[PDB]
Parts: structure tokens; sequence; C-alpha cells
């Protein structure tokens, strides 16, 4: 209920308040413990092509972490196809009780515009992207043009 | 005066000093009874560590009071 | 009523040593018969009463060993190896040749009794340690009360444990045996060989079993070096090899000292007669002198001069003088004393902070010589110390691995013992 | 000697307290301040004082983290209910509340906890968890999680091994020397074991992994799992990043997964880590002993119960007590000689043939058939009525194997200190 | 003067050896060796100056032909009585 | 009916459970008793892992019987 209390505000003033990166807050108004999001890369080969984000707020909030689901597809060397990420701002060994959820999205968004080929889930995805990054930013190209979402 | 310096694992030890008695010589005292020269050796005061050239009464010292005394392998 | 009875026993034999207090715990005979006594009377009691069952019996044994192993005795000295050592100085004390001649009968009865005594003890080691002293000094000093009495004692505790633990007590006896026949041996091969001017007879040990040190750098004097020698050489033909050890600091004579007025007839040890055998030249020696030539230690040296100069045959340059306190120094005079006179013949002239001062000492040599070997490192510290203590070689050896594990330092790699400054 | 100690969970929990006023009797600061600096250097009062006083402080302050409505539940409240730590944040004793549980009922982070508010990395101090929490099992939780922690990072303390025995073993310094906690049990203080006379850890612990007749969980730990390079707990991977963080309580040290080295350099801008026929044999032959003398010892208790049958059968049949206690006296020599040959053969398998081998495994198959010929004695021959005889012989025996077995043990370690064995 | 007419010393026998262990039984030297002692027992002394009992060597020798402190050729060189 | 669980730190701990509990349940107990998160543990028996499906009965754990601990890092 705290956790209601709290998201009510905090979606309040993100709404208001107005950004320059995140579009199309789409949340339930009667569960409210679940966000979805687009949101716009600026950074090439992803800044052509829109997509898509699904915030699952747990029970325990704020004092557990939100774990984060990255619905539409993407080729990115720190992204599954299933749509994980790790974003260390928000793992169980760091998650403080104080953090807004912006914070996590200027995260994440950092997170999609600089790579880690250092901490892969796409290992030979990743070996590749730090061989030969040229033409990456035209194969990933392809694959967020045809896979992407109007902006 | 009669003062005294406590080692770190217990033993006790006692000095008389003169006002103006410097450290050094105080650290020289001290290795007359526990052998240890006196780069190795530090002297402990209000959490200050005493400074080598100062005099014992400096810091203003009274008779009975404990300086620390801890040990120190490298010691320059 | 088997419980009951134990622990009455226990109870009364208990107090029963108490009463002699410490009078006990310096006469063992009062010790050994008050500890008989109570066995005794409850044997008696548990014999014909209770028709002997193996319960009471078991009461009584494990009460005797309990009040036997910890009692008055041992607590007022504070151990419990205080019961075994005054049973054997007890069995010492009766197998002595005193000037009372035992009976056998009366004898064989009461080592019978020591024989109970002793397997209700607990610690059958110390007893045997203190045995075998005893009995290794009343061999050699030819001080014994009956040879088949020894043979008895020891073959009753050959009995009661076994053969190894009296092996040594059967080499050490067999010794003496051996000796006496070879003496004899010498005497026939002696009538060939005309034996300078002394009655000679030697005593030959073995060195596993008796528990003697080897000498104290004694310089023999010429007068025994004939006897000596032939008799080594004599040695040495009947064996392929073997290698006397001469000790003569337990090794008795007899001087005639015809010089004197009235030719007395002296009696006393060798280092005795090397001293006074100096004397046959001049009277003028000193400490220093004496010490050039006899080659003994200091100490033993005035022990010797000491218990000398307690009898009237030799004098300092004071007449008077506490000869029994004062102690001389090496620049100080000995006179013969020309006048000595004694009422009769025949005398008889005889009676940590210390690890941290390691580690410190440790570490200033390793910086001030970062690279440097192990036994070179032990000589330093030994140096550096030295006005201080002289740790053990062990504990130095310790400290320097307390240190290594600590992080001040590490043996090089590819070498065992090489130490090199931890950076 | 080795001096050590015993104790429980409120007396290893107020030793925390007592060398926190013994840092600060000399470092004046409040105990929060020192606890945190002392939990830092693995409790070692010197490392502590040394890096303290060898310069400025403010660089350790920073290495050591010490130097309107809520922000968390978003609802006003009084000026009364905002408390916060030295660092500047404040918040809500509702939030401290459920944050301080959560966190030490869900997480088990029990020392390392840190301030709310985002980027903050200033911890808390005991005082403030003591005084911010009302429920108590969670406070006896708290209590629980920082002693376990003061117990395992600290290198002087040890938890018994025994299933339940709830007892630390507070020595000074680590050697390996066996020590025993009042619990029953003595084990090898530095590697937990039993006690191993002759042989060293390493070998032992190579031994036991493929002890390869016991226990199989072994070769899954070591076909699946890794061990962290600081803290050393065997851990199992089931993630991608290869970016490992030890999640131990106070091990929060990240690595590489597969070269097992430190991440810092590793993968940040440019480093990428990416029997036949003898053999089985010997160890057939070494393997056998060793479980046979291991399904003995594990019997221990039958074989006392067995003598201790025939010794009181055979007291009633008209024996007495003494003899059936030197029946139980060889009974103990016999199972230690047993404990002994065990790891003696361990020792013996890690060992390259030279001539300082064949000795040993020479004298240690004797030993071997001495120890079988008493343990065929006792069964069978105290059958009865024959004590004059077979008593000799036990006692004869079990003397015999007891000098043995110190010369194998003095022998192996007279080889360790003059480096004459070779693997 | 001469102050000389007897003379009772006291002489402890040894073996002419340098170190004691016997090395193959591990026995102090002048004791029983190690199957004489689980019931004549002399010392054998070897070309290289080497000396154990002599039904240690014995055994010794009837299986490899080595001295076992210096892994060289043994032969007799004196014996003990 | 007890079991015995050796932990990280040695400290070999014995647990009371009855054989129709499961390993969900047994990893709670522990969790009580020792303090690590009951996800990050597995359990090993007799050389084979133990998963969250089945009983301890299933597994054919004994009693009076031994199971080890070992730590579950991911990510
Ligand atoms: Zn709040
Ligand atoms: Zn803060
Ligand atoms: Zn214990
Ligand atoms: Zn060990
Ligand atoms: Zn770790
Ligand atoms: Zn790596
Ligand atoms: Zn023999
Ligand atoms: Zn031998
Ligand atoms: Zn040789």
């Amino acid at each position: 209920m705290a956790a209601s209390r709290r998201l009510m505000k905090e979606l309040e003033e993100i709404r208001k308040a107005g950004m320059k990166n995140f579009r199309n807050i789409q949340v339930d108004e009667a569960n409210l413990l679940t966000w979805q999001g687009l949101i716009v890369p600026d950074n090439p080969p992803y800044d052509k092509g829109a997509f898509r984000i699904e915030i699952n707020f747990p029970a325990e909030y704020p004092f557990k972490p939100p774990k984060i689901t990255f619905k539409t597809k993407i080729y990115h060397p720190n992204i599954d196809e299933k749509g994980q990420v790790c974003l260390p701002v928000i793992s169980a060994e760091n998650w403080k009780p104080a953090t807004k959820t912006d914070q996590v999205i200027q995260s994440l968004i950092a997170l999609v515009n600089d790579p880690q080929p250092e901490h892969p889930l796409r290992a030979d995805l990743a070996e590749e992207y730090s061989k030969d990054r040229k033409k990456f930013a035209k194969n990933a190209e392809e694959f967020t043009k045809k896979y992407g979402e109007k902006r | 005066m009669l003062i005294k310096v406590k080692t770190l694992t217990g033993k006790e030890i006692e000095i008389d000093i003169e006002p103006t008695d410097k450290v050094e010589r105080i650290k020289e005292r001290v290795e007359e009874k526990e052998g240890i020269p006196p780069q190795q050796q530090r002297l402990i005061y209000s959490g200050k560590q005493m400074n080598d050239e100062k005099t014992a009464a400096d810091y203003k010292i009274l008779g009975g009071s404990v300086l620390h005394l801890v040990l120190a392998l490298r010691g320059g | 009523l088997k419980k009951l009875l134990e622990t009455h026993i226990h109870n009364q034999g208990l107090a029963a040593i108490e009463k002699c207090g410490e009078a006990a715990l310096n006469d063992p005979k009062m010790y050994v018969q008050t500890v008989l006594d109570v066995h005794k009377k409850y044997n008696a009691l548990v014999m014909s009463a209770f028709n002997n069952d193996a319960g009471f019996v078991a009461a009584l044994d494990k009460a005797c060993g309990r009040f036997i192993n910890n009692n008055a005795v041992t607590k007022m000295a504070q151990s419990s190896s205080k019961s075994p050592e005054l049973l054997a100085r007890y069995c010492d004390s009766l197998l002595k040749k005193s000037s009372k001649n035992p009976e056998e009968a009366e004898l064989e009865d009461t080592l019978n009794q020591v024989m109970v005594v002793f397997k209700y003890i607990e610690d059958k080691d110390v007893f045997q340690k203190f045995y075998a002293k005893m009995l290794a000094k009343r061999l050699v000093h030819q001080n014994s009360a009956s040879d088949d009495a020894e043979a008895s004692m020891i073959s009753k505790l050959k009995q009661a444990c076994g053969f190894e633990y009296t092996s040594k007590l059967q080499r050490m006896f067999q010794d003496i045996g051996v000796s006496k026949d070879l003496n004899e041996q010498f005497k026939k091969h002696l009538t060939n060989s005309e034996p300078l001017d002394l009655d000679f007879s030697i005593q030959v040990l073995s060195s596993g079993s008796w528990p003697f040190q080897q000498s104290c750098t004694f310089a023999l004097p010429s007068e025994l070096e004939r006897s000596y020698q032939r008799f080594t050489a004599f040695y040495a033909s009947r064996h392929s090899g073997r290698k006397l050890t001469w000790l003569y600091q337990l090794s008795k004579g007899e001087l005639v000292t015809n010089c004197f007025k009235n030719r007395y007839t002296l009696q006393a040890s060798t280092f005795q007669m090397a001293i006074l055998l100096q004397y046959n030249t001049e009277d003028a020696y000193t400490v220093q002198q004496l010490t050039d030539s006899t080659q003994i230690k200091m100490d033993i040296l005035a022990q010797v001069l000491q218990i000398l100069l307690k009898s009237k045959l030799l004098v300092l340059e004071d007449e008077n003088a506490n000869v029994d306190e004062v102690e001389l120094k090496p620049d100080t005079l000995i006179k013969l004393y020309l006048g000595y006179k004694n009422k009769k013949l025949r005398v008889n002239i005889n009676v940590e902070d210390r690890k941290l001062l390691i580690q410190a000492a440790i570490v200033r040599i390793m910086k001030m010589r970062k690279v440097l070997k192990h036994q070179q490192l032990l000589g330093e510290v030994l140096t550096q110390l030295s006005s201080r203590f002289k740790p053990r070689v062990p504990v130095i050896k310790k400290c320097i691995d307390i240190l290594i594990e600590k992080e001040y330092l590490e043996r090089v790699d590819g070498e065992k013992d090489t130490y090199s400054y931890l950076a | 000697d080795y001096r050590y100690e015993v104790l429980t969970a409120e007396q290893i929990l107020q030793h925390m307290v007592e060398c926190i006023r013994e840092v600060n009797e000399v470092i004046q600061n409040p105990a929060t301040i020192t606890r945190i600096l002392l939990s830092h250097f693995n409790w070692d009062k010197e490392k502590l004082m040394e890096r303290y006083f060898d310069g400025n402080l403010e660089k350790l302050f920073a290495e050591c983290h010490v130097i309107m409505p809520c922000q968390i539940c978003y609802l006003n409240y009084p000026n009364s209910y905002f408390t916060g730590l030295e660092c500047g944040h404040k918040f809500c004793m509702q939030c401290w509340s459920e944050y301080l549980t959560t966190k030490i009922m869900e997480e088990g982070m029990g020392q390392t906890i840190s301030c709310p508010a985002h980027g903050c990395d200033i911890l808390v101090d005991d005082n403030t968890v003591m005084r911010l929490i009302t429920d108590s099992k969670v406070k006896l939780k708290y209590q629980h999680l920082i002693t376990n922690s003061f117990v395992e990072c600290n290198r002087l303390l040890k938890w018994c091994p025994a299933p339940d025995c709830h007892h630390v073993v507070k020595v000074q310094y680590p050697d390996a020397k066996p020590v025993r906690c009042k619990c029953g049990r003595q084990f090898c203080f530095n590697c937990g074991e039993n006690w191993h006379d002759p042989v060293k850890c390493k070998w032992l612990k190579k031994w036991i992994k493929k002890c390869d007749d016991d226990s199989e969980t072994s070769n899954w730990i070591a076909a699946n799992t890794k061990e962290c390079p600081k803290c050393h707990v065997t851990i199992e991977k089931d993630g991608g990043c290869n970016h490992m963080v030890c999640r131990n309580q106070n091990c929060k040290a990240e690595f590489c997964w597969v070269c097992l080295g430190p991440w810092e350099p590793h993968g940040s801008a440019w480093y990428n880590c990416n029997r036949s026929r003898a053999a089985l044999q010997r160890y057939l032959f070494y393997c056998n002993r060793y479980m046979n003398h291991m399904q003995s010892l594990r019997f221990e208790h039958k074989l006392y119960a067995q003598v201790k049958q025939k010794m009181e059968e055979m007291q009633q049949h008209n024996m007495s007590w003494i003899e059936v206690q030197f029946l139980k006296k060889a009974v103990d020599v016999l199972c230690q000689c047993r404990a002994t040959l065990m790891y003696t053969y361990v020792f013996a398998f890690y060992l390259k043939k030279n001539n300082q081998s064949i000795i040993f495994e020479n004298n240690q198959a004797d030993l071997e058939n001495a120890t079988e010929v008493l343990s065929g004695y006792l069964e069978r021959d105290i059958s009865q009525d024959s004590l004059q005889d077979i008593k000799q012989k036990v006692q004869d025996k079990y003397r015999y194997c007891e000098s043995r077995r110190r010369v194998l043990l003095q022998h192996v370690h007279e080889g360790y200190e003059k480096d004459l064995w070779e693997y | 003067r001469f102050e000389v007419k007897k003379w009772n010393a006291v002489a402890l026998w040894a073996w002419d050896i340098v170190v004691d262990n016997c090395a193959i039984c591990r026995n102090h030297i002048m004791d029983l060796c190690i199957e004489c002692q689980a019931n004549e027992c002399t010392v054998a002394w070897g070309v290289c100056n080497h000396a154990f009992h002599f039904h240690c060597i014995s055994r010794w020798l009837k299986t490899r032909q080595v001295c076992p402190l210096d892994n060289r050729e043994w032969e007799f060189q004196k014996y003990g009585h | 009916m007890q079991i015995f669980v050796k932990t990280l730190t040695g400290k070999t701990i014995t647990l009371e459970v009855e054989p129709s509990d499961t390993i969900e349940n047994v990893k709670a107990k522990i969790q009580d008793k020792e303090g690590i998160p009951p996800d990050q543990q597995r359990l090993i028996f007799a050389g084979k892992q133990l998963e969250d499906g089945r009983t301890l009965s299933d597994y054919n754990i004994q009693k009076e019987s031994t199971l080890h601990l070992v730590l579950r890092l991911r990510g």
C-alpha cells in the first residue's frame, strides 16, 4: 500500500515535469504496480526506431528492487532476446530505498547509448562488437529498422 | 617526577623524568630496559603522536599519567 | 555391602597417614609401615568375616589404590610421584649394609611386603627410575647388604612386571659379576708384569644401562700412569673394539703420607690424590698453579680445596680463617701444614616480551641487510640480544616463522633458507 | 607448550568490547568508530595502530566509511520523527525500522549495513541499530550474525567441528597443534580434521578428497565448483556475465570466474581471459591398509566392551582385580598404535623410494605384525587359569609396541627437520 | 711422600663408534636389535666406517647389496666382540 | 528424525525435520538458523544434486545423515 502511495506521487511528478527521453507512460490505474513505457535513443544505430519497456514493481516496494523487463526486441550486446538487463543500479546488492525511478530511467538510457562489451550476456556478439565495430553499426541498424517502432 | 609508559600487550614501565628531558632521551630511557632503538619506538599521548624533538614538559604532562607506548617495526 | 566397604576403607586409611604429617615426608619408614598396617588390618577383616567374596576383595583393592596414589603426603609435597619415590627410598634404606646384620628370613619377609605396597601403586616407571639410580649407587660403592637379597628383589620385580621392565637392572647386575670375574684374570696376567707399587682393582660397567655421564676433564698424575696404560692395553687384547671412557669423579684409593712424623695412612678420592701428590716437590702452589697442572675445573677444585682445608692438612696464610665460607681468589696461597696430628690412624678424609625483542631484532637486521642467510641471521640476532638474553634456537626459528606468516618477510623463491625484505 | 582456551557465544561477544576498550585506550575515539575501524582490519590491534599512526587520517576515514516529508514513505511527520546518521541524510523511524528489519532478516547482511539514501556509503554503527529496531528476535538475530562474522574474520578463533559444540577455541598463534575443547573432541587447529601426528596437513587434504571408498560429493565439488580466491568458499556458478561478485558475509570481492583473478584490470580495456598399472596397485595396497585400520578404529566401543566382559567373567572364576587391570591397559595401547599406523600409511604413500624409505617401510611392517599378534593374544588367549604366563606375554608385547610407535614418530619428525624425504 | 698404596677406578665400556642409532632398527647401538628384542648380538663395521647391529645388516644385505646410508657397495671390514 | 548440514564455515549443524518435508522448507530452516538467504544455496547429498521438486523421502534421505552446502552465485 505504501508502494502505491509512493508510486502515485512519483508518477504524478514525472508526468507533470515532462522529459525529452521518455514518452507514453502507460499504466493500469487499478494495479498501478506495473508500467509500460516507450524510450527513444539518439545515438546510432539505435536512434532509428522506437521501442518499449515494461516495469514490474514487486509487492515490497520501495524496500525491494523493481525488476525491469525489456519487452521489444533489440540488437544490443548487453540485452537478452527474452529481454533481461543487468543494470547494477537495480541489483539487490546495491538497491537503496530512496532512489527515484527516474534515476533508474537515466541509468538504463545511458546503458542503451553506451554498450559494455566486458559484461556480456551475448558472448560472441559482444566479442565481435569489440572486434569490428564498424559493421555492427549497420548490422544492428537493419535489425532495429525492421523491428523498432514509430518514434 | 614519576610517569609511566604502557606497552601494547600490557607490560608496565616506570620512568622518572626531568622537566627539560627530551622525547629522544625518553626513548633512550625506554631502550635501556626495552632494547628498542628510538626509530622503532613511538610515544602516544592525547591521541597525538609525540614529536621526536620535543620536550616532556611541552605537553604539560604531570606525573602518574601514562604516555602509552606503541611499537612500529618499520620506524623509518 | 560392597559399595559401602570401599567408602569406609578408603576413608579410614587416608587419615592414618595424615597423623604423621610432615614427619613422614622425610622418613619413608613410617609412611610405608602405616600403609602396610592399614592394609593388613582390613585384609584380615575381609579374609574371614566376609568369606573372601570377589566383590569385597575388589573393594579393598580399589580403595588401597585410591588412598596410596593420592593422600596427605602427596599433597604436602604437591605431586603424585612422592609415594613411589618414598617406596624406592625405603627399599634402598633397607637393602643397604648398615651396622646391623639383616637375618635372611626377616629380610625376605620384608621384601615380600614391599612388593605388595608396590603392586598397588599406579605409576610403575618413576619407581623404576629411582630404584635404578639407588641400585647403581650402592653397587658402585660396594655398599650392599646381600647379593642374594638383590637378586631376589630383581626376580620378584620381574615376576610382577615382565622381562622388559627389568632388563636394565639385570644388565646392571651381570656387569658387576663380569667385573669380578675379569679382575681375577687381570691378577693372573699380572704375575708377569710386576705392578709398580700399588694394589689395583677396577669395575668395568656398560654404557646404556648405568646412569652416568662421561667425565670431568681430568689430567692423570704420572704416579698411576703405568697401571692405567697396562690395564687399557690388556683390555684391548681380550676384545675386538671397545673404548673405555674412564671416569675418575667416582673412584677411591689410599695414601700412605710417609712424609709427616707418625706414619699416617690417608684414604681419599682421586681428586685428593692429584692435589696432594702435586705437593710432593714443593709446598708453595696457588690455585692458578694447581689448575695449571691438574686441569680440574674451577668449581670442583674449589669444593675439593675447601673440603681439604676443613681438615688440618692444608692451611691458608691465615691460621684461624673460617675456611668453611671464605672463598679464595686465583692469586691465593695454599700452605702444606707440616705439623698435622690425628688422634688415631687410618683417617677417612672424605664427604612474550622476549619474543617481541626477537622480532624487533629480526626486522632491524632485515632492513639493515635485506638479503642474508639464516645462520648468519641467527648469529647477528644473538649478538644484538647478548646483553639481554640468549633465546633458544628453536624459539628464534619459531619467531622467524611467525614473522613470515605475519607478512614482514618471506623466504626467497626457490631456496629453503634465505630471507628477503617484505615491501 | 600450546596455550589455548575455550569460550561460548556470550564470552566471545564480550571479548569484542574488551578489544574495543584496549585499542580505544590509546586511540581516544568513541566506541562505534573504534569498532568500525578495527573490523576493517580483521581484528588485529597493531595493524590498526600502525596504519592509523603512519600519517594522515582523512584518507583512512574515507577508506573506512566513517567520517518536509520523508523521502521513502512520502508522508509528513513532526521534527521529532526524523533521525539520521552523521552524514546528514534524514529519514523517519518507521522506514528505518522496516529497512533494518528486512535487511537483517531476509538478506543476512549483519555488519555491513549502509545509509539508505542514494549514493551514500556511510555505514551504520551498533548503537543506532540497537536504538531503532523494536523487536527482540530480530535483535538476537543481529547479535548472532555479528558474532559469527567476528569469529570467521579473525584468525585466532575457530568453531568446533562437532555437530553441536558451540565453542570457539581462542589461541595465541596457529601452528597445526592439536587442542581439545571440552565437548570431548580434539582437532588440528589449522585444518580442522582430527589430529594427525606424523603426516602434514596438505597431504592429508589431498588424500581425503579422493579417499575413494567413503564419499562422492568431493568429485562433484571438484567437477562443478571453483573456490573464491579471497575468502576460500566453494562456489557454483549458474550466471553468464563472468563478472562474479562474492556474496559472502564480508568478502564482497569481485573477480573473474575463469582466470580467478582480480577484475580491475581483467576485462577493462584490452585484457581477455580466454594410473596405468603400477599406480592403481600401490594405491590399492595403501588404501587397503588404511581402510582396515579405519574399520578397526570405528569398532573401538565393541573392543572395550568385549574385553570388559571377559574381564569380569575371568574375575568371577577365582581371579582378582589387578590382572584384569593390566588387561585394560593393554587394550588402550593397542588402540593408540592402530591410530598412529593409520596416518603413517598416508605419509608413506606420497613418498619417492630412496634408501631412507625402505628403512621406514620395513619398520612399520614390523610394528604392524606386532600389533596383530597383540590383538590375537587378547581375544583367545585370555581364556582361563593361565595368568602367570599370559600376563607376562601381554605385558612384554605392549611395551614393545609402544616403544616402536614412538620410534616411528621420531623418525618422521627427524626426517622433516633434516630435509631427507622426497615426493 | 710416595703416598700411594691402592687405587680402585670405575670405567665405562662402549663401542668404538662415533654415532649411535644403527640406522636400520633405529635402536640405541648398545641395546638389542629389533629381532633379539622380541624374545650374542654384536656389531659389524663397514669398509666405509659405518656400523650397525649384525642381524640388521645381515637382512639388509640379504635383500639389497648396498650400505644404507651411502648408496655404495658394501663389504665387511671388522666384526665386533 | 534429525540430519546434519555442513556449513560454509565448518560448523556442522543439526536440523530437526520430518520425512514428508520439502527442500524449500529445509532451505527456510537453514536460513533461519544461519542467515544465508534461501535462494543462493545448493544442497548436495550422496554426490547428486538436490532440486526443489521432490522431497527428502523421495531422495532416500536417511536419518542422522549429512548433506553439504555450497553457494549459488549467479549474474
Ligand atoms: Zn518514511
Ligand atoms: Zn547517508
Ligand atoms: Zn567441541
Ligand atoms: Zn591438520
Ligand atoms: Zn569470497
Ligand atoms: Zn579471467
Ligand atoms: Zn640381534
Ligand atoms: Zn640395529
Ligand atoms: Zn656406509
